């Protein structure tokens, strides 16, 4: 199985900063990797599949990248809305795993 | 409009086996894979396995002996069955849509609390 790490687990920032979260896999995954973003007391979104492509209705400050076990989301200055977890997931083969979580917060 | 609701038991007592369902409306169970995610009070998301449009399932290596995924076309609803609950299976469980290596509609979930 291949195993998703997450870093950091945790990052402060204030509205308006950059950020750029890590999403590293135990063995190559080929691009197919996704990441969601989930707030308190909510399910999971889907922001970002396979690598780059933006899901419907996903602001543009919203961009990942990354091939074989390195993988990245960036957000460009970061907006009230966009603080909670983020997990990465991959779709190679099965069983599918998630990423630990990224948990964004407010400084 | 696509929708995923999940409604489980409640409290259960460790032991005991447990049986959550993912009622779909809007698309077709013979189109799309479910899958089924759990996650620990404070922790992250962990897989636990699919159903795809043909009913062939996949699961999580180590929960694999204690589960059990099933549907009925027909009710339109997808089924999760574990064995012998530990206190540790207490999570929020949901259903989530997969097409095309997404799970783009996930439902709101349903807690489970294995307290005895």
């Amino acid at each position: 199985d291949i195993v998703l790490t997450q870093s950091p687990a945790s990052l402060s920032a204030s509205v308006g900063e950059t950020v750029t979260i890590t999403c590293r896999a135990s063995g190559n995954i080929h691009n197919y990797l996704a990441w969601y973003q989930q707030k308190q007391g909510k399910s999971p979104q889907l922001l970002v599949y396979y690598t780059t492509t933006l899901a419907d209705g996903v602001p543009s400050r919203f961009s990942g990248s990354g091939s074989g076990t390195q993988y990245s989301l960036k957000i460009n200055s970061l907006q009230p809305d966009d603080f909670g977890s983020y997990y990465c997931q991959h779709f190679w083969s099965t069983p599918r795993t998630f990423g630990g979580g990224t948990k964004l917060e407010i400084k | 409009q696509v929708q995923l609701q999940e409604s489980g038991p409640g409290l259960v007592a460790p032991s005991q086996s447990l049986s959550i369902t993912c009622t779909v409306s809007g698309f077709s169970l013979t189109g799309y894979g479910v899958n089924w995610v759990r996650q620990p009070p404070g922790k992250g998301l962990e897989w636990l396995g699919m159903i795809w449009g043909d009913g062939n399932t996949d699961y999580n290596s180590a929960l694999k002996s204690r589960l059990s995924i099933s549907k009925d076309n027909s009710k339109s609803q997808v089924f999760l069955k574990m064995n012998s609950l530990h206190t540790d299976d207490t999570a929020r469980y949901y259903c989530a849509r997969e097409r095309d290596y997404r799970l783009d509609y996930w439902g709101q979930g349903t807690t489970v609390t294995v307290s005895s």
